[PDB]
C-alpha cells in the first residue's frame, strides 16, 4: 500500500501519520529526526601557512670583483656590495686595502611546519543534506541513516521509506570559505598567484605537499655597515601571522537557524528549516483486520484543564462504548493540537485519558479513535514562568477558533450590524416600491 | 533578549546552554472584552492595535 | 599599463591583439589556445559488477529431522524438503525409508574481479574549465596553462595575465553519469537500494571495498527431484551482463561541439563554445618609444588577387614612405579580414607585402602600420576545392561592404526610385501651393 | 553530409578524421545582377529568396 505525507525539519519534534486502508483499521506511525548533516562539496583553491626565511652566510671575496647570479627560488634577492674593510674576532681580514666585495644572497621558503598548522582555502556550492531518523509502529522501533534526497530508499521491517528532496535550498557556506582547525569563516580570499604582502595569502601554494610555491613579501637587502659582516635585509612581517590575529568574528558564532559547524569534513548540524517528504510502501501485514479491531459507538471528548505552555499541557478524557478489548490508533487530525501517545488499550469501562499540548487559547479539533471520530474543544489559560530550557512542543498556531470567546464576541457584533443594515435597505426598498407604484 | 525562537549564550569553556521563551502575558483570556484586548496585546503588540 | 580584450574559444585559431599606448609605438600580441578541458565535479553513488551465486553443500538429516535457520545475507534463502531418499555411488544410504530430510541454502554474493571490472554511478555539476595556451609577442615565444576563471594570474616574463569566466555555461554532461572504462553515458540509473531484477543495478554497493550489499535476482530453490543430491535453484541473469551488450551508443560518439571524451579524471577536451575575456598588465620595457620607431607616411593599400577561401589566400601590398629602417606592427581592426604575420621588416625601397584571409565577396577594412593608416577594398572570387581538411582561418563574415558590386547596384536603383518619388511629390506640392494662393 | 562546421569519421580501428566543408557555389559574383543572385542563392539558399 502506498503512501505519501511531508513532516517539518525540527529537530525532536515527534511527528505523527495516519493511515486509512479502507478495508483496514487505521494505523498511527512516529518518526522523528534525531541528527542531519549538511555537507557542502568542496574544491582545493590553496594553502597558506607562516613563511621562513632563510640566509646563506656572506661570502666576502678580498682583492677582486664578484658577480651575482639569478636564481629560480621564490622571491629571491641577491646583490653586491664594493669597499667592503670586514673585521673579525683576531683581527681585519682581506688583507687588500678597498679592493673587496661582498655577496648579500636571500630569499623565502614556506616553514617547516607548514604541514601540521595551516590554513585552507575552499570554494564551496552545492550541499547535500544527510540525516538519521527513529520510526517506530506497532511492534517495530529502528533508527537509520538516511540521505535527504529523491533517490535512497531504505527497508524498516518490510516497509520502503524514500525520504524526498528538502523544501528548500538554503546554505549558510558563502561562495568562497576559509578553514582553519575547526572554524569556517566566510570570507574572500585573493586570488593564487597574486597575494599580497603582509596580508592573508602572502605565500601561496597548491597544495601542501606541492613542489611549487608562490611567494610575495618585500624581501629588500641593504648595504652591511662599515667593520661588520651581517647582511641587513628589511621583509614585512606575516601575512598569515597577521590574520591569526585579526581574522574577526567566525561562523560558529554567526550562523543562522542555530546550527552548529563542524570540520572534518566541513560540515553544518542540527540546521532546523524546510519540510521533508516522505514517500512509504507498507506490506499488509502492518495493519490489522477491522473484524478483529474492536468497535467504537457513542465517542465524546471532555477536555480537563489546558494550559497553552511548552511541555504537554491539556488532558483529554473520551468516553464511548465498546463490545471487545484491544488497541486503537488515536490520532488527531489537526495541528493546533498535538498528542502524546499513538495507542490506547480500550476497555470495557469506556474511559481513557489522553495529554496534549497546543498553542492558543480556544483550541477546536477532531480527535479519531480506531474507527469513530468525535469534535473537541477548550479553553486554556497562559503559563507563568518566563523562560524555560526545552523547545516548543507545539505545531505553533495561535489564531482562535471561531466557536472561541473572542470570535463568537466579533460574530455577535456584526450580527447585530448586519440585521441592523438589512432591516434599513427594505425600509428604503418598500418606501421607493411605494413611490414608484404611486 | 529572548525571543520565542530562542538563543545560545557560550560562557569561557562550558557547553553552549539554549533558552527559549513561553507565550507568556498578562491580560485575561475568555474573559470581559477590555481584558481580551490585555491578552492579545501582550503577544504581538504591533497588530492588535491595527486589527482593532 | 593595462589592457582587456576577448578572444574565441576555437582551437588553434591565431587571434591577435593591439595595444596601442599614448606615449609609444604600437604592440601586437598573438595567441593560440592549444588545449583545453571540461572537467566536472563527481560524487559516487554506487558501483556495480556480475555478480555470484554462493551454493554450500546440502545437508541430509536422516534418521531425523532439521529444521530451517534464517540468517542475515544478500538474497539469503533456505528450505527444508521431507521425504528424500538419495542415492551415492556406492548404494544408497539413509537406511530410513521414507523420513528423512534435505536441507537446501544459498545466497548471492559480488564477484572476485569487482575490483577490476566494475561500473561506476556518478552525479555531475558545476564544471571547471582549464586551459594551455601559447602566448607570444616581442620576440618571447611560451606556453602556460590557466585555470579560466577570474582567479588565476600567471606572469609570463614580467607581464601578468588573466582570464576571466568563460561566456557561456554549456556542459555536454547531464546531471547523472555512467562510467565504464573509457566511454561515459548519459543515463538515469535506479535509485539505490531499489534495483530491479534483470537491468542495470540488480546487485549495488556503496563502494568497491565497502562490505554491505543490496541484492535483487530472487532465487528460488525447488525440490530436488528424488534418488539425487542437487539443491535445484533458479535466478535472473545477470543484470550488469545485459546491460554490457544492450548499453546503447555512447558519449563520445554523440557529444556535440565535437570535443572528446575522455576518462580518469572523466573530462571533455577541445570543444569551441563561447569567449574567453583576458586581461593584461603589462611593464614598460615591452613597448619601444616612438622616437625609435619609425614614422611612415602617405601609407596606400592594393590588393593583388582574393579568393575567400579557408586558407589565407589575399595577397595585400602596401606602399608608404619612411625615413630610417626598422620593424613595424601590422594589424588589421575588422574581423572580415585576418592578417598572416604582425610584425613586418619596413625598408626604404616602399613596398611591403602581406598575406589575410578572408570570407565574403568584397571585403573592406582598415589597415595599420606602425602609426599609418588606409584602407583596403577588394573583390574576391569563390574558390574550386570543395572539401578542405583543415579548419578555417578566417571569422566566418559574410555580409560584403556597402560600395562592392551588389550594394552599388542596389544603391543606383534605390536612387533612381527616390529621384522619382520626389520629384512628383515637389510636382504635388507646387500645385497644392498654387491651388492654396488662389 | 559535411556543412560548413565540419565532421568526424572513425572508421575500423584507426584515428578519428575530421574534414570541413568551404564557401563554393556556382553563380558568378560581380558580373550582372541576374548572376549575382545565383552566387548568393547557391549560398544560403533560404534568405536569398527572401531578400530579392
Ligand atoms: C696577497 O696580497 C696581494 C696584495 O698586493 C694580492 O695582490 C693582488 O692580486 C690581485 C690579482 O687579481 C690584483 O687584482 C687585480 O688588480 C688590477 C689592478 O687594479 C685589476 O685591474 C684587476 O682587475 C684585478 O682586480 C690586486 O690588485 C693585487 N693587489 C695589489 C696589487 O695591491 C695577492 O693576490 C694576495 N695573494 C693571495 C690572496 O693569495
Ligand atoms: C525504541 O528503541 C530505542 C533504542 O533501540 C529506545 O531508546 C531508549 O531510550 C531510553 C530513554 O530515551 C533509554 O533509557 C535511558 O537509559 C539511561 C542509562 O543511563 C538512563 O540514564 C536514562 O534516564 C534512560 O532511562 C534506553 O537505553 C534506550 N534504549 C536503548 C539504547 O536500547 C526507545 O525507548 C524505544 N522506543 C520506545 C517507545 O520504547
Ligand atoms: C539405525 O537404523 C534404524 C532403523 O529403524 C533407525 O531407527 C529409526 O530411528 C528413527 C529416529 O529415532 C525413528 O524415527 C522415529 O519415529 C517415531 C515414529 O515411529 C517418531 O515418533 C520419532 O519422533 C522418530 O521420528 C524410526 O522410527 C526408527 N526406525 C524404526 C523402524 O522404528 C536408527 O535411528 C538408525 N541409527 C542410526 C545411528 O543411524
Ligand atoms: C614557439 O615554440 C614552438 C614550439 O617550440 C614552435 O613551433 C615549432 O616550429 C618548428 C618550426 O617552425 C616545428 O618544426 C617543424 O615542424 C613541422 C610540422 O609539420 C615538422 O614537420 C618538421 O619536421 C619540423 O619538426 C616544430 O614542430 C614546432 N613545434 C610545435 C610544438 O608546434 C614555434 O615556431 C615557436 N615560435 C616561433 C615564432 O617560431
Amino acid at each position: 500500500y502506498e503512501h505519501s505525507t511531508v513532516m517539518p525539519n525540527v529537530v525532536g519534534f515527534p511527528y505523527k501519520a495516519h493511515i486509512e486502508r479502507p478495508g483496514y483499521s487505521p494505523l498511527t506511525l512516529q518518526m522523528q529526526v534525531v541528527e542531519t548533516s549538511l555537507e557542502p562539496t568542496l574544491n582545493l583553491e590553496y594553502i597558506t601557512c607562516e613563511y621562513k626565511t632563510v640566509v646563506p652566510s656572506p661570502y666576502v671575496k678580498c682583492c677582486g670583483a664578484s658577480e651575482c647570479s639569478t636564481k629560480e627560488k621564490p622571491d629571491y634577492q641577491c646583490k653586491v656590495y664594493t669597499g667592503v674593510y670586514p673585521f673579525m674576532w683576531g683581527g681585519a681580514y682581506c688583507f687588500c686595502d678597498s679592493e673587496n666585495t661582498q655577496l648579500s644572497e636571500a630569499y623565502v621558503d614556506r616553514s617547516d611546519v607548514c604541514r601540521h598548522d595551516h590554513a585552507s582555502a575552499y570554494k564551496a556550492h552545492t550541499a547535500s543534506l544527510k540525516a538519521k531518523v527513529r520510526v517506530m509502529y506497532g511492534n517495530v522501533n529502528q533508527t537509520v541513516d538516511v540521505y535527504v534526497n529523491g533517490d535512497h530508499a531504505v527497508t524498516i521491517g518490510g516497509t520502503q521509506f524514500i525520504f524526498g528532496p528538502l523544501s528548500s535550498a538554503w546554505t549558510p557556506f558563502d561562495n568562497k570559505i576559509v578553514v582553519y582547525k575547526d572554524e569556517v569563516f566566510n570570507q574572500d580570499f585573493p586570488p593564487y598567484g597574486s597575494g599580497q604582502p603582509g596580508r592573508f595569502g602572502d605565500i601561496q601554494s597548491r597544495t601542501v605537499e606541492s613542489n611549487d610555491l608562490y611567494a610575495n613579501t618585500a624581501l629588500k637587502l641593504a648595504r652591511p655597515s662599515p667593520g661588520m659582516v651581517h647582511v641587513p635585509y628589511t621583509q614585512t612581517p606575516s601575512g598569515f601571522k597577521y590574520w591569526l590575529k585579526e581574522k574577526g568574528t567566525a561562523l560558529n558564532t554567526k550562523a543562522p537557524f542555530g546550527c552548529q559547524i563542524k570540520t572534518n569534513p566541513v560540515r553544518a548540524m542540527n540546521c532546523a528549516v524546510g519540510n521533508i517528504p516522505v514517500s512509504m510502501n507498507l506490506p499488509d501485514s502492518a495493519f490489522t483486520r477491522i473484524v478483529e479491531a474492536p468497535t467504537i459507538i457513542d465517542l465524546t471528548c471532555t477536555v480537563a484543564t489546558c494550559t497553552h505552555s511548552s511541555d504537554f499541557g491539556g488532558v483529554l478524557t473520551l468516553t464511548y462504548k465498546t463490545d471487545k478489548n484491544g488497541d486503537c490508533s488515536v490520532h488527531s487530525h489537526s495541528n493546533v493540537a498535538t498528542l502524546q501517545e499513538a495507542t490506547a488499550k480500550v476497555k470495557t469501562a469506556g474511559k481513557v485519558t489522553l495529554h496534549f499540548s497546543t498553542a492558543s487559547a480556544s483550541p477546536s479539533f477532531v480527535v479519531s479513535l480506531c474507527s469513530a471520530r468525535a469534535t473537541c474543544s477548550a479553553s486554556c489559560e497562559p503559563p507563568k514562568d518566563h523562560i524555560v530550557p526545552y523547545a516548543a512542543s507545539h505545531s505553533n498556531v495561535v489564531f482562535p477558533d471561531m466557536s472561541g470567546t473572542a470570535l463568537s464576541w466579533v460574530q455577535k457584533i456584526s450580527g447585530g450590524l448586519g440585521a441592523f443594515a438589512i432591516g434599513a435597505i427594505l425600509v428604503l426598498v418598500v418606501v421607493t416600491c411605494i413611490g414608484l407604484r404611486r | 533578549p529572548v525571543p520565542v525562537d530562542g538563543m545560545e549564550y557560550h560562557w569561557g569553556n562550558n557547553d553552549p546552554v539554549r533558552l527559549w521563551s513561553q507565550l507568556t502575558t498578562e491580560g485575561k483570556p475568555h474573559g470581559w472584552p477590555h481584558q481580551i484586548v490585555q491578552y492579545y496585546y501582550g503577544l504581538y503588540p504591533a497588530a492588535t492595535v491595527s486589527a482593532v
